[PDB]
């Protein structure tokens, strides 16, 4: 039942940083890694997640991976630098420079090599892994390029085990680096072959939900990493947690996966909305179905009606009765019914468990798969072709010693994904 | 990630005496070297002083004796200020080689023994006219040897672009020409700045009478500090020089980004003023606001790269870019989608005491590659041909050893240059 | 049976002000939207106009919408600013100039698509709706020009349901606008066809009754919107309570519509004289039908027996007898036996209820659709024409886009009402 | 719905002083720019100043260093404070285009500045003269200019007509007639004041001997605040500066109303008196308190809009209008039926220090299309046809550049425009 996590990059870094956080929030684990919890089910399943450590201290299961020390040394200052182990801290001296050729490709093949060695170490403490998880970027060098290298590796070692991942979604608000795309198509092309499934959130949508529903005039990547990591909570509290439906991750895989090569997920989440107007609020489950089914409540950037719906999975948190859930998201169906594909009937999954998030009554987590996440494979693919084409920047990737065609095969890639959604939309 | 400042002639000494002043006061350097809290320009010693990580070459004493005299010749260390005997007499083939050649040695092996001291150089930057001799000359030969031992570490250079105001040199053009060739071949990045754009802007963004260099070596030198102190330190979005070579540079000879900086604005005007990133984002791509005089809404973007000192929030800055993006007149070529790069440090912009400008609590560093810096290529290209159509002056060269295909040679290879941006700037 | 109450304009936001401020007293919800009251009646129909928060606090089913921030600020910041929840603010920056081009076609449109979400989410809320209510001007931009924009698509979405409206009308001693014939014409000409109701009240009429029936020197909107809002609680307080007849909006529009296309309303209200005569008065039920019939306590600007009566239906609150009540109704029949229309033998309708005004032993609302209604919009066509004649400020309009003939039948149509009242006449 | 403040010329700036001076009196503005407290007219920097948000451009320095001489130039932000070297010498020709020329793309991007500094604007307002230079040519090219960028923005001109009395420039009529011509074309509302009218009212219900302008250019601020502090500030029925295109123009041409101002009561005669709202609205329909010199009773009426300061019921204001139409002499034309626009502020009228007005309770702005406009048009087309007769100093603008037919061309355009009034006058 356990579960490796590992961080990769500065995205991977911060937002990890935040998940670590919740999760001990979750247990009742303080920053030194004591435990003062609430319940007996705090330690329960602390497994999944931790080691026990001498005098009832617990250890993260998961390794901290960059090739930048400053980075790594500012988690380490924070709460929970504590908590991790000298062990999980790999890395190197001198980023990629956004260089997928340099994470993936050369330099960061070096440390990958110790990390995985590390990776083995863990998985030879747990009792039986259900899996691994890792936080990432799709644009940066380490993010996509050092993370994918260690995702072939982990999965060519453990086949039956869940590869998920996180990961940060360019956008054309956002996009920072002009071989983003390059960085994004490479990684994308070997992501679709080598995970199990891959959640798609974009900093834009982030954005907006801080400060269309959260009301607030300065988003921080304090707080957007904390919406992420809410989600991620979320899709493993009836894991962690005695609850009535769908625990495993993998029973969750079955159910949201209808083709092997289509694996990309939008998160959502409520309730989600600014203090000012949760006086008025009165969670009830229809509440929690009206915000996470609306698109403005996503954490991908992507409307859903736009598309079509093949899989939905929402996961309830908090004591919710059977009816109430399964009654209104069959309605969400009803209602909604000319945005699911008629493949499926009873698109809507669910999962119930009893533990609410600390702060809140209830709460529930939406995974959606609907061929509107094209999309942002359009995003992608269309800018990087522009600059494929003039080869600009190239050179710096050729440098590395990467051929044209495996940026062309990567595309290749790409479109076929987008072909697919298509091929299921209609 | 440590880095080296190589500091050729009197404007790379002049201007490193106010980025070292600089240094000192981003971290409370004391003149005698002792401080109290940079590593990665100075190392230190078992004294607890620091030790500027630099190199001073002058082929005249003069200069270096006046950092010899000045209060922070306990900063330096000896070793580190070097001179020659008679200057370049403004002339590449001294400065190259007759003169310059005979002390490069040991100038070379100060630096292999900082290159020793660092432990991870991340690169160097070096401060020199175009237009002087051993600012010219004597670093077209530095940096041949450079690229030889170090090669791939990065080679930023600041070169000063002749005006045709202020114009000291009437081999200038030539001086010039022979020199950005040799940088074509070796530097990574080349910053060229405008004497008299700068003035432009201290008459009228600082409401300054008289400018002198002295002033104009403070707005240059912050911004220098702006590009690397501000990577080393760190913030919020962190950007290496190594990702300012991948992001900047999208063929091998484009590497002439060009840069604008605000706010520059006076103490007292900017009393009532407060610019959000927004409007100090707005300032960086007015022509106005230029340090190299050339016009921005004439020539296309390539590449541009945003860097931001204290109260910056990512937010913001998206919402400039969409501005920049919607407002502008900021032709993208074509060849480059959407190339806006963004750092982001927390660190504050500082002030120097009895200094010209005021004190700001956000500020912006623009970096651009665009298709407007031909036009500066074609000023020298002509005044090239009007001296070498008479050939005068040219016995000063080629007494000294010079070929006449040499400068021929050279101005050609500017003119390539000049064609190759033309070429990136055609839209495909 | 649930009603969404909508106000748009200056004039709608200040009249639904003092509505809402008025139902929460009816049910002793304070401003906080705590419920204090005292019976059990008071909560037993709350969500006809209520949602139940967490914690017995109440919010008003209602959206408010405009185009200037400042209006719904002001509305905000008062009692009852604190009952309605953030998701009803809808609002722009910039007024429509009182052109219904501006409101109606084009600006206005923009914001009444968010609007219409809003108000879908709430009839989604709701069990079984009842009905809607709008509160607006016919001379404003908003009030007229948005407003009939909601209203069609309202109307589109929910046909069944009842469509009522309270609006301001125009006065040749009140207006302000030379354009405000023109918004009038056009917003009759749709509301004429997109409205099951609407009750013409004149700001005249009501200054009228302040001062001679009231004896205020200076009559202020406050207090004029108080009267308002009167006779909006008097028309739901059946519905609300229980009663004896009458309590659906929709039996007492089966019963005041004889024809499809007129459906305009004069309200009325008794009792209606100041405190220096209230010692000696005597409530009674003829001392009500006395008041209420006497033109002079009508807030519509017309006196019904220049006309003939099609329609009446009276509203009484509190404890009275059947046979008090009824008899004395029939009398008004029997002794104003020329003023009624001789086609519908039993003209006067009765609505009684259980439960009074706070502050008053009994109380009736008139509600009449008498011919003499035509007069009202004579004086609007008469003054449309001046203008439309000469095309003065009609590029106002056009700038916005409007044909001519877009005027030229909304003038046609309200020359149709006025045949039709004259039809029925006699 | 925030708005700018333009000021050209003396009578532009003068009036301005007056103007911003006001605005500090109706918040408690200090001088310094610290406010304790207008956000339409003013910006806040971080200190707590506040700015307006004005520009003044005068082609002679001269008035703007006397800006920058007073108290309020610590108020003024010196970008704002614009200036020239030389005045257009009453002269169209220049002030249009051979000085002002230079000038107005300095001004337009200060402007731009402001408008990128709004979030809201509603719109601009601009104070000069008909008769000057840098008043009537600069402005008319000012005016070209803002309505290619803005467009759409509200364009509201105050400019002041020359008065036969006082008469400082013998091409006055040609200056004017030219510059009128283009508010025409680019102008939304336009409203001209006649100084001889104002000192009429000084002089008899001020009680003041000898007039100034200083004291002349408070009353027009005040009613200018009344307009539009008065629309920000809210109050019962607020009026916005769209509504009154909306209302006040009938056709594209008509945009010239007329302003009539009461309570203008000196102290002294104010005690003793009360004016209700009917009264002061009766006084409003006075000739004798009209601020333009024409007759009121003479001309017809297209639309009339009262707002309120102070202490208004709408009740009273409804009893004002009934008495107004039957007393009156209002002869409104057919075309428009009834059209008279209230709007009721809350706000109550301000107070100069050192003022020369009683303090009043509530207070009355009259605005008006009427026909007797034209009667001001047909003075200033008689005083052209002498000068144009002769053709005497036509020279001084042909000289500079003018062609003969531009000056006939705008003369029949302005008689057009009368003959346009005359049409809407007759009812049809
Ligand atoms: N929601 C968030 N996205 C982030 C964050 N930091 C970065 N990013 C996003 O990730 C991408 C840039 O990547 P990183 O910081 O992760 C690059 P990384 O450090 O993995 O590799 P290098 O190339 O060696 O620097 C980009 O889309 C940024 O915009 C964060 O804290 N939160
Ligand atoms: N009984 C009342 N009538 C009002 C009130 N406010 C305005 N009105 C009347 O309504 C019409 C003017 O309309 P508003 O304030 O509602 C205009 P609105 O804000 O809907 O739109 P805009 O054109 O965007 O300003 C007119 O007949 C006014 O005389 C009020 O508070 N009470
Ligand atoms: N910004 C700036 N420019 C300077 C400074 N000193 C000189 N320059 C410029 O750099 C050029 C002068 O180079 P020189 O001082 O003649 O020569 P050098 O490059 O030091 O080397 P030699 O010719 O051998 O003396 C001119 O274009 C000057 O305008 C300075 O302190 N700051
Ligand atoms: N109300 C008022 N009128 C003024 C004021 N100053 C000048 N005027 C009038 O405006 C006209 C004067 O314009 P000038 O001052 O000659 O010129 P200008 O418009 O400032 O521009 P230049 O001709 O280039 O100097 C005359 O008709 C004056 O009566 C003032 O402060 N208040
Ligand atoms: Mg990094
Ligand atoms: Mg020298
Ligand atoms: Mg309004
Ligand atoms: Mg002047």
């Amino acid at each position: 039942r356990e579960i490796v996590h590992i961080q990769a990059g500065q995205c991977g870094n911060q937002i990890g940083a935040k998940f670590w956080e919740v999760i001990s929030d979750e247990h009742g684990i303080d920053p030194t890694g004591s435990y003062h919890g609430d319940s007996d089910l705090q330690l329960e399943r602390i497994n999944v997640y931790y080691n026990e450590a001498a005098g009832n201290k617990y250890v993260p299961r998961a390794i901290l991976v960059d090739l930048e020390p400053g980075t790594m040394d500012s988690v380490r200052s924070g709460p929970f630098g504590q908590i991790f182990r000298p062990d999980n801290f790999v890395f190197g001296q001198s980023g990629a420079g956004n260089n997928w050729a340099k994470g993936h490709y050369t330099e960061g093949a070096e440390l990958v090599d110790s990390v995985l060695d590390v990776v083995r170490k863990e998985s030879e403490s747990c009792d039986c892994l259900q899996g691994f998880q890792l936080t990432h970027s799709l644009g940066g060098g380490t993010g996509s390029g050092m993370g994918t290298l260690l995702i072939s590796k982990i999965r060519e070692e453990y086949p039956d085990r869940i590869m998920n991942t996180f990961s940060v979604v360019p956008s054309p608000k956002v996009s920072d680096t002009v071989v983003e795309p390059y960085n994004a198509t490479l990684s994308v092309h070997q992501l679709v072959e080598n995970t199990d499934e891959t959640y798609c959130i974009d900093n834009e949508a982030l954005y907006d939900i801080c400060f269309r529903t959260l009301k607030l005039t300065t988003p921080t990547y304090g707080d957007l990493n904390h919406l992420v990591s809410a989600t991620m909570s979320g899709v493993t509290t009836c894991l962690r947690f005695p609850g009535q439906l769908n625990a495993d991750l993998r029973k969750l895989a079955v159910n949201m996966v209808p083709f092997p090569r289509l694996h990309f997920f939008m998160p959502g989440f409520a309730p989600l909305t600014s203090r000012g107007s949760q006086q008025y609020r009165a969670l009830t489950v229809p509440e929690l179905t009206q915000q996470m089914f609306d698109a403005k409540n996503m954490m991908a950037a992507c409307d859903p009606r736009h598309g079509r719906y093949l899989t939905v999975a929402a996961v309830f948190r908090g004591r919710m009765s059977m009816k109430e859930v399964d009654e209104q998201m069959l309605n969400v169906q009803n209602k909604n019914s000319s945005y699911f594909v008629e493949w499926i009937p009873n698109n809507v999954k669910t999962a119930v468990c009893d533990i609410p998030p600390r702060g809140l009554k209830m709460s529930a987590t939406f995974i959606g798969n609907s061929t509107a996440i094209q999309e942002l494979f359009k995003r992608i693919s269309e800018q990087f072709t522009a600059m494929f084409r003039r080869k600009a920047f190239l050179h710096w990737y050729t440098g590395e010693g990467m051929d044209e065609m495996e940026f062309t095969e990567a595309e290749s890639n790409m479109n076929d994904l987008v072909s697919e959604y298509q091929q299921y939309q209609d | 990630r440590e880095c080296i400042s190589i500091h050729v002639g009197q404007a790379g000494v002049q201007i490193g005496n106010a980025c070292w002043e600089l240094y000192c006061l981003e971290h409370g350097i004391q003149p005698d070297g002792q401080m109290p809290s940079f590593n990665t320009f100075f190392s230190e010693t078992g004294a607890g002083k620091h030790v500027p990580r630099a190199v001073f070459v002058d082929l005249e004493p003069t200069v270096i004796d006046e950092v010899r005299t000045g209060t922070y010749r306990q900063l330096f260390h000896p070793e580190q200020l070097i001179t020659g005997k008679e200057d370049a007499a403004n002339n590449y083939a001294r400065g190259h080689y007759t003169i310059g050649k005979e002390i490069i040695d040991l100038v070379l092996d100060r630096i292999r023994k900082l290159a020793d001291q660092c432990t991870g150089l991340q690169g160097f930057s070096v401060f020199h006219s175009f237009g002087g001799g051993t600012g010219s000359g004597f670093t077209s030969l530095l940096m041949e040897r450079l690229s030889v031992d170090y090669g791939k570490k990065s080679k930023l250079e600041f070169s000063i672009y002749p005006a045709p105001q202020v114009s000291t040199a009437v081999v200038e053009p030539y001086n010039s020409i022979l020199t950005t060739h040799t940088t074509l071949e070796h530097s990574d990045c080349a910053f060229m700045v405008d004497n008299e754009a700068i003035y432009d802007i201290c008459r009228r963004n600082l409401d300054i009478e008289r400018p002198t260099y002295t002033n104009l070596n403070r707005l240059i030198g912050q911004i220098v500090s702006s590009i690397t102190a501000s990577l080393r330190f760190d913030g919020a979005l962190n950007v290496d020089l190594t990702e300012f070579q991948t992001n900047l540079v999208p063929y091998p000879r484009g590497h002439f980004p060009l840069a604008t900086y605000a706010p520059v604005i006076s103490a007292e005007k900017a009393y009532h003023e407060q610019l959000s990133v927004a409007e100090i984002t707005n300032a960086c791509f007015e022509p106005a606001n230029q340090m190299v005089k050339c016009d921005p809404r004439h020539g296309k973007y390539m590449a541009c790269c945003l860097l931001y000192r204290g109260d910056v929030v990512p937010k913001d800055v998206n919402a400039a870019i969409a501005t920049i993006k919607t407002k502008r007149t900021i032709q993208f070529v074509d060849w480059c989608p959407t190339g806006f790069k963004v750092g982001i440090n927390y660190e504050p912009p500082t002030v120097v005491p009895g200094g010209d400008l005021a004190k700001v609590q956000r500020a912006v560093c623009m970096l651009s590659n665009t298709t407007a810096i031909a036009e500066a290529w074609a000023r020298l290209d002509h005044k090239f041909d009007l001296m070498y159509a008479k050939r005068a002056f040219v016995h000063w060269y080629v007494g000294e050893g010079m070929e006449e295909g040499e400068f021929s040679e050279a101005r050609e290879d500017m003119a390539a240059l000049e064609k190759d941006y033309e070429e990136v700037g055609v839209d495909s």
